[PDB]
């Protein structure tokens, strides 16, 4: 090349700021951010925007987003809420095609029989067309 | 022989500690065997020399 | 498990009344064990027992701040097989409680120690970094620590799947 | 359409057993899709037919029922047991059984 | 103490450059290239400096970690090879009968037949392997000189040398007829 | 938990007697089933141990007869099918039921090669075998006592996956570009829709 080339491995770190989607219990399916950490499993969520109180939490009951920004270690909520709206760590997440496919599943399953009939006729509706310019 | 090779090959053979308890033929410096079937053990001896 | 503080008196005999008192906090379960453990832990100390005595008063002492990570130093008096140790480990906990919790099951996995065997001789909040003698606890005192969580695993609730499973985190 | 069930798919497991002994009044049904009690609470009183089909024709149809309620949840798993009208067969185990969504909410 | 985070430097030099993707390496020098799998071992390589990689082990046991630094060193050997590449002057040590060995081509492969070894009147044959190559050193007599990229490989080759010419039954402190290795190093001189 | 006609497992990855203790639960089940690629399961155990493991039952035999005595299939595929045959109350009408509901390949014998595969996550060797821990491959263990296809059926599949991969361009060419339509349709009103519908 002469180049070198290593792939690289990306990841996401749990590290500080690390926001963090919980997977499990009274939180549920709610952003927050990774603020001191413990150990290797342990770890210390608060989201106090979203409203999932301040906890020491397994990292297998929550998951990490790709999302990172500015926290201090140690960071109490009304530290982190106001460098969450700083950074607008929330609005970039409701872009993500990750909170969006959450968002969908879960309007899918809000649909009424009525409106998800609807979603026959429409969907029908596209296959036409979407055939018709299969052919041309 | 030449002493040069003979120290070579004594490096190579004789130079060398033993197990006690399975008998291996371990290096010199070795705290411990290698082996196993005798419990790594420490008791070692060096190898006797020739006359 | 909860950190109750118990408090305990002796009787009153005619002649010394107004006794001594004692304080201890005893990481016990519940109301209940909390008082025995007082009274076992008294029966080593002092010439008193839960017939000749008395408590005085049970008080859950809850963690002053619960979320807070802290290098808790714990002394630890086990009773093997053989012989009884002392002991000292160190454990990055946000209470008290769950780091006495989390004790007993250190113990109970490394020494096969029950929680019978183990006595919490002290507990102790480390102020300082440094004053954290053990490796594993100092890991986690590193000047800004990142990292990853390589071999991330996904509870498929269904027996089957079709996507063929990936660990990318 | 293609598509005419109104009921949902079960599958029917066993009878409620010990080690040993086991007993027939009770049996367990799985549901499709079903993971958790959470969810199974919803065929609680859900009627359950097995159908099964005959050689001959009783009654103008070769083909016949067993009728049944739900019961209960069992476990952790979303099984739900079943007392039938009559007990199931035994020659029933994994066999096709119709809870549907009467007595429905 | 599961160690939550070990990292070794590779210092690659300025000629080679070394491509890594998956547990794989691709080491490319001035005197040829040098594959190796490393998948049985779960590191993780990371470029920095083009001359060097962080290799690193996430939460590793005593075990693991042991196998990071050997990590290093395998690949370390392989920039090593590639550029300076490997040489093994073994020697014929004998009482006696001298150990007459030559290169002996059959089939395109290159054996090291050895003969005459002990009064044996067995033909002890030994095959040269893929990307190592065999010399007969000038002035210093009775002494053999495996030269190649791979370490791995010549050093083995060297080996098997070595020991195809094993003493049995005999007392070996009597008996030092053999191949030996005087001196394992590297091609390129001043260095 | 869906209760499909048959269904097919692709062998590849999965433990054993974990991908085996399933395929067990699904024939009690009525499920049916169909693991193809045996000659690729995986089971803990360094190729060493697993194998003197074997060694450990090639070794029992009716003394008197060696012959009703214990069957000991090499075969990669059957290997994996006692390992059930044996998760099963086999002896009981509704044990042959099972093991007849359960059929069995190493490589993947047509029938199949067409149907989608499908793989018990809960058995993998990528989401169990804590990373480091030695593992084997069946399909060789086997290799080492008795089996006398491996060779033959690392031909027979190459032939495979070229096609099932001169297969997946036929697939992509064919969508990427319905891909290129599902757009100029886009935000049509049907959409703006179906957009929220969903
Ligand atoms: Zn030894």
């Amino acid at each position: 090349s002469t180049d070198s080339v290593v792939k690289a491995s990306n990841w996401r770190l749990v590290e500080v700021g690390r926001v963090v989607l919980v997977k499990q219990g009274q939180s549920a399916g709610k952003l927050a951010t990774i603020v001191e950490i413990i150990d290797q499993k342990r770890a210390l969520i608060d989201g106090p925007t979203t409203g999932v109180p301040r906890q020491a939490i397994n990292l297998g009951q929550v998951v990490l987003t790709p999302l990172t920004f500015a926290v201090p270690r140690g960071a109490k909520s009304a530290t982190v809420s106001k460098k969450w709206a700083a950074a607008g760590v929330s609005e970039k997440w409701a872009t993500s095609s990750w909170a969006k496919k959450i968002a969908q599943r879960e309007r899918r399953a809000a649909l009424s029989d009525f409106e998800r009939f609807q979603v026959l006729v429409l969907k029908k509706q596209k296959r036409y067309a979407v055939k018709k310019a299969v052919a041309k | 022989i030449e002493p040069s090779l003979k120290a070579l090959a004594s490096k190579y053979n004789c130079e060398k500690s033993v197990c006690r308890k399975c008998y291996a033929r371990l290096p010199p410096r070795a705290t411990n065997c290698r082996k196993r079937k005798c419990g790594h053990t420490n008791q070692l001896r060096p190898k006797k020399k020739l006359k | 498990f909860k950190e109750y503080q118990v408090i305990g008196r002796r009787l009153p005999t005619e002649s010394v009344p107004e006794p001594k008192l004692f304080r201890m906090r005893i990481f016990a379960p519940n109301d209940v064990v909390a008082k025995s453990r007082y009274w076992y832990f008294l029966q080593k100390l002092h010439k008193v027992k839960k017939a000749s005595g008395e408590i005085v008063s049970l008080n859950v002492i809850s963690e002053a701040h619960p979320t807070t990570v802290k290098n808790f130093g714990v002394w630890v008096r086990y009773d093997s097989r053989s012989g009884t140790h002392n002991m000292y480990k160190e454990i990055r906990d946000v209470t008290r409680v769950g780091a006495v919790e989390s004790l007993y099951q250190d113990m109970a996995a490394r020494h096969r120690a029950r929680f019978r065997s183990i006595h919490i001789l002290k507990v102790v909040e480390l102020e300082k970094t440094a004053d954290v003698k053990r490796q594993y606890v100092k890991q986690f005192l590193t000047k800004d620590l990142k990292f990853p969580l390589p071999h991330r695993v996904q509870k498929s609730t269904k027996v089957f799947a079709y996507k063929r499973p990936t660990t990318f985190y | 359409a293609e598509s005419h069930r109104l009921y949902v798919k079960g599958k029917h497991l066993s009878y409620q057993r010990s080690k040993s002994v086991n007993n027939p009044n009770v049996s367990l049904v799985k549901i499709e899709g079903v993971a958790n009690p959470e969810d199974a609470k919803f065929y609680l009183g859900k009627r359950v037919a097995y159908v099964y089909r005959c050689s001959k024709e009783v009654r103008g149809s070769k083909i016949r029922v067993i009728w049944g309620k739900i019961n209960r949840t069992h476990g952790n798993s979303g099984v739900v047991r079943a007392t039938f009208r009559s007990n199931l067969p035994a020659k029933t185990f994994g066999a096709s059984v119709r809870i549907f969504l009467y007595p429905s909410n | 103490m599961k160690y939550i985070q070990t990292d070794q430097v590779l210092d690659v030099p300025e000629g080679v450059t070394v491509q890594i993707r998956s547990r794989i390496i691709k080491v490319t020098g001035p005197r040829g290239v040098l594959t190796k799998n490393l998948k049985h071992i779960d590191v993780t390589f990371t470029k920095v400096s083009n001359r060097q990689i962080k290799i690193t082990v996430h939460n590793g046991d005593r075990k693991h970690v042991a196998a990071l630094r050997t990590v290093k060193s395998l690949i370390s050997n392989l920039i090593t090879g590639v550029t300076k590449g490997y040489k093994y002057k073994l020697r014929y040590v004998y009482a006696h009968f001298p150990i007459n060995v030559n290169v002996i081509e059959k089939d395109g492969a290159k054996f090291i037949e050895i003969r005459n070894f002990l009064g044996d009147k067995k033909v002890r044959e030994v095959p040269v392997r893929e990307g190592v190559s065999v010399d007969f050193s000038t002035n210093q007599k009775d002494e053999i000189v495996l030269s190649g990229n791979s370490v791995e490989n010549v050093s083995q080759n060297a080996a098997d040398i070595q020991q195809i010419c094993r003493v049995r039954n005999k007392d070996i402190r009597k008996f030092l007829d053999g191949i030996y290795v005087s001196e394992k190093g590297l091609i390129e001189e001043e260095e | 938990s869906s209760f499909e006609p048959v269904v097919v497992i692709d062998g590849k990855g999965h433990l054993l007697g974990r991908l085996a203790s399933t395929v067990a639960k699904q024939l009690l089940n009525g499920q049916k089933i169909v693991v193809v690629r045996a000659e690729a399961l995986n089971i803990s155990g360094e190729f060493f141990r697993n194998k003197l493991k074997y060694h450990d039952y090639l070794r029992k035999a009716t003394a008197f007869n060696k012959t009703r005595g214990p069957f000991h299939f090499r075969a990669p595929s059957r290997i994996f099918y006692k390992a059930v045959r044996g998760m099963i109350s086999h002896k009981t009408a509704r044990g042959k039921a099972a093991l007849e509901r359960l059929k069995v390949f190493e490589g993947v014998p047509p029938p199949y090669d067409k149907k989608k595969r499908v793989v018990v996550p809960q058995a993998l060797r990528v989401l169990r075998l804590k990373p480091g821990r030695k593992y084997t491959t069946l399909g060789k263990l086997s290799t080492s006592v008795g089996w006398k296809y491996e060779d033959v059926v690392a031909k027979l599949e190459e032939k495979r996956k070229a096609r099932s991969a001169e297969y997946y361009l036929k697939k992509k060419a064919y969508n990427a570009v319905v891909a290129n339509k599902s757009a100029t349709v886009g935000t049509e009103v049907s959409e703006k829709l179906a957009a929220l519908g969903y």
